[PDB]
């Protein structure tokens, strides 16, 4: 359970509960101490391992398990005890551990009302009869333990509750399948966290989600108008469209884009959209392949970058046709000399407002570079100077949005690059965060491989649960040698 | 009591002529060795004389102190408001740093000037030293003394890491190992109180599983650490250090205390574990206990024998049974016990037949 909540936290419609069913067949397991087991699991999670990100993807799993303990519920079991009494025992059983609440608790810092939100949702979601009792029960046990102290600052609301409550209505956002509406509908969005696209990781909005946004994409193209206002704000919302189709890529990444390419007689621009940041290099692939580049707007981002003083009139071409844009940058860098500082002016002018892909783009171009010796590293000055604090409001960005726009730069980039950043000297943390993702290679590099055993698998024998976190470095293990040794 | 209007002046014209040894725990320890049942009313002066008491500790400039002034600050104004309840955290700090005694920074500005002559064969010995006479000016010994010290178990403190609670438990059982009586006797009476008959009796939950519960090691999971085994380990614990001359009080403490709260077996093996692993110290030293505590076992037995529908882990009582006998208790006591194994049930009186010799 801990193994498929850190691989596949969505597209998890049932193979989980089938394999499940199998397990419990091929065993000896009663349906009270498997229920027990699973709600352990749970609760176990977003404890040890995760600090950020994460602990919405692990609580998002959990309260996604709760339609799957239905499901179980339903088919399972039959003619044999249907679930009259093995959830009451099952809670009164796990109530006897009052110090992994506790601990939950300390850790959630409102895990302790959460507990109760979660248990009265169950009991609205599974059987409800006189169970309120049995939590009002476990409640005064657990109340009077909790009545120089970590209360006073958490006074306000309790970010899994109001997630797993708004989730609801962010399933039906608007349920309104077209385009052409207000931007405000999206601006909220800007202003809060991701807190949107962790309730989409139950499964129940992400493929619907990122259809309406593939939808908008692909049909704001931005027609043939002149209002400056109307037009910018079309641009931003294209921005934001990206940028959080770009989050998903980094979140979960496949199901998104297979949800997006699925069916139907078409074909947008998925090629800068799965080839930008994947266990997969791909490098001089762009080079070669999507290199068709006729001479039509071939020259447009180099008048563009001559003479920005950018977004003029919407276009978005240069997505798929930065390569000419690459090349001046490295012809005039360092290469061949034209230009010694106007190629930092130069990419001032290309890092203007309302344009977040062409940062994309750049990123993804210096990955492409830095198969070469490392010689010249002006991909790497280059991506540095992209990502600063450049665009302070020089030119006339009508956006409003730059902080949440600068975040999801800042993540992006931090979730690429990594191979640059790891091949290269360390960056000058240009984060400025809070906890990025702690989940790496994590291999000692002086160290063979010889050391799964004496380090994970005695740990692991001795401890009580598959420490769920090493586990990705098993993944990583798997991939890398060979299944046979 | 006008005794005190004298000591307060000696000390404050002859406190500086006490540079020379610091040995205060040997130096008071006796002072309260019964005193405390009737001090307590005289204890408002030792109100003050604690104030003349830290004094003699105030003649000493080695700069070997520096959190311990927090409790020197918020112990200054207003004594009587501020140091009852927060301790028990700040209890935690100081056993933060015996818990720092081993891989941690402490080895740094705490030990100076040379490991010499200042008692530093291991700065273990510095935690003892104002343990006892933190809060003895009010009614907090007693009761509340030991319920502050074992707070850091059954509750989950902040600061307290769920990887590392064996040395944790160590440090308190080596500083229980130097408080008076009553503050670690209660401690004995709070575990037997409750905790090992919650309800226990008609039907606990199918966790009854003793074995899994009363080991220890479960706590490397973030699950199976229920509260009362916790206590057990606590026990452990001390008598982990304790094991020269008070294992002499659980004989007693069993006779009485441990008899009319029996009535199943898991409670059974829950005593067992708490007494089972020490008769090598009575083999030892204290022959003379050693029966006790096997007429004790024997008594439990019977008791649970006596109330009981079946006995549904009558092997695991057998073997261990076997294991005291064989490798403890020689062929001492095989008479004794008679008296008692002839009048069990038929199936244990079989399973038990090889013990008349």
């Amino acid at each position: 359970i801990l193994l498929e909540g850190t691989m596949n936290l969505t597209g998890e419609m049932q193979p989980l509960v089938e394999q499940l069913m199998m397990v419990k067949r091929m065993q000896h397991i009663p349906t009270p101490l498997f229920v027990l087991e699973i709600w352990k699991a749970c609760f176990v999670g977003l404890i040890e391992s995760p600090e950020g990100t994460q602990e919405l993807k692990w609580t998002a799993f959990t309260y996604l398990k709760i339609p799957q303990v239905l499901v179980k519920l339903k088919k399972y079991f039959h003619g044999e005890k249907d679930f009259t009494e093995d959830v009451n025992c099952a809670f009164e059983f796990l109530l006897k551990l009052t110090p992994l609440l506790d601990k939950a608790d300390q850790r959630c810092n409102c895990d302790c009302t959460n507990f109760l939100l979660q248990e009265c949702n169950k009991q609205g979601l599974l059987s409800e009869v006189n169970f309120a009792s049995l939590v009002g029960k476990r409640t005064a046990d657990r109340d009077p333990q909790l009545k120089i102290q970590p209360n006073p600052g958490l006074i306000l609301r309790a970010e899994p509750t109001v997630t797993n409550i708004l989730k609801t209505m962010d399933a039906d956002h608007s349920k309104s399948p077209e385009g052409l509406l207000g931007v405000l509908g999206h601006m909220l969005s800007g202003k809060s966290l991701d807190l949107l696209l962790a309730a989409a990781a139950a499964t129940g909005k992400l493929k619907s989600f990122a259809r309406k946004f593939i939808n908008l994409n692909e049909f704001t193209t931005h027609g043939s108008g002149e209002s400056t206002k109307t037009a910018s704000v079309r641009a931003l919302l294209f921005d934001i469209s990206f940028l959080m189709l770009c989050h998903v890529a980094q979140t979960y990444g496949s199901e998104v884009i297979l949800s997006e390419s699925s069916s139907g007689e078409e074909v947008p621009f998925f090629e800068t959209w799965m080839q930008t940041c994947m266990p997969e290099e791909g490098k001089i692939l762009n080079p070669d392949h999507p290199c068709f580049r006729p001479d039509s707007t071939k020259v447009e981002s180099l008048v563009a970058l001559l003479n920005n003083s950018k977004l003029v009139q919407m276009k978005w071409h240069e997505a798929c046709l930065s390569i000419s844009a690459a090349i001046l940058e490295i012809l005039n860098a360092w290469e061949n000399g034209v230009l010694a500082f106007e190629s930092i002016q130069k990419i001032t002018d290309n890092i203007k407002g309302k344009v977040c892909s062409l940062a994309v783009c750049a990123v993804a171009w210096l990955v492409a570079h830095v198969r070469m010796l490392g010689l010249d590293e002006r991909e790497k000055s280059l991506q540095m100077i992209r990502q600063l604090a450049g665009p302070l409001y020089s030119e006339n960005t009508l956006q409003f949005y730059n902080e949440r726009v600068v975040i999801m730069n800042s993540i992006l980039e931090h979730m690429c690059a990594d191979v640059l950043q790891q091949t290269a000297t360390q960056i000058k943390f240009p984060s400025t965060g809070v906890d990025t993702m702690p989940y790496w290679n994590l291999l000692p590099p002086k160290r063979p491989i010889k050391e799964v055993l004496t380090d994970i698998f005695a740990k692991v024998l001795e401890k009580g649960w598959v420490d769920s976190r090493s586990i990705h470095i098993l993944d990583t293990l798997l991939h890398m040698g060979g299944v046979y040794w | 009591l006008p005794v005190s209007k004298s000591l307060e002046t000696l000390l404050d014209h002859l406190g500086g002529l006490y540079k020379f040894h610091d040995r205060p725990v040997t130096y008071l320890y006796n002072t309260l060795h019964y005193y405390e049942m009737c001090l307590r009313n005289r204890d408002h002066l030792k109100r003050k004389l604690v104030h003349a008491i830290i004094g003699s500790l105030k003649d000493n400039r080695p700069q070997g102190w520096c959190l311990s002034d927090t409790y020197l600050k918020h112990a200054m104004n207003a004594r009587e408001d501020n140091p009852w309840v927060p301790e028990d955290s700040y209890y935690c700090k100081l056993i933060g740093r015996l818990v720092d005694t081993m891989a941690g920074k402490s080895p740094g500005p705490f030990p100076n000037c040379d490991w010499r002559f200042n008692e530093f064969p291991n700065p273990a010995a510095h935690a003892l030293h104002v343990t006892c006479v933190e809060l003895m000016a009010l009614a907090v010994p007693g009761k509340d003394v030991g319920n502050a010290l074992l707070n850091v178990v059954l509750k989950s403190q902040p600061l307290v890491p769920r990887e590392n609670i064996t040395a944790w438990m160590n440090a308190i059982g080596l500083i229980i190992t130097a408080l008076p009586e009553p503050y670690w006797i209660v401690l004995h009476d709070r575990i037997v109180n409750v905790i090992s008959s919650s309800s226990l009796t008609s039907e606990t939950e199918w966790v009854g599983y003793p074995f899994r519960l009363f080991d220890f090691t479960a706590c490397h999971q973030s699950y199976s650490e229920m509260s009362c085994s916790y206590t057990l380990a606590l026990a452990h614990a001390v008598w982990h250090h304790s094991s020269i001359g008070q294992l002499s009080l659980i004989p007693k403490f069993l006779t009485e205390a441990l008899l009319p709260v029996v009535k199943t077996e898991f409670q059974l093996l829950y005593v067992y574990h708490l007494v089972g692993p020490f008769l090598q110290r009575f083999q030892q030293e204290r022959t003379r206990c050693m029966i006790e505590i096997g007429v004790a076992f024997y008594d439990m037995l019977l008791n649970v024998d006596q109330c009981s529908t079946h006995l549904n882990y009558m092997d695991p009582i057998c073997d261990f049974l076997y294991h005291m006998k064989y490798m403890f208790t020689g062929d001492s006591v095989k008479e004794q016990v008679e008296k008692i194994i002839c009048n069990l049930k038929p199936a244990l009186k079989l399973r038990l037949r090889f013990i008349t010799h």
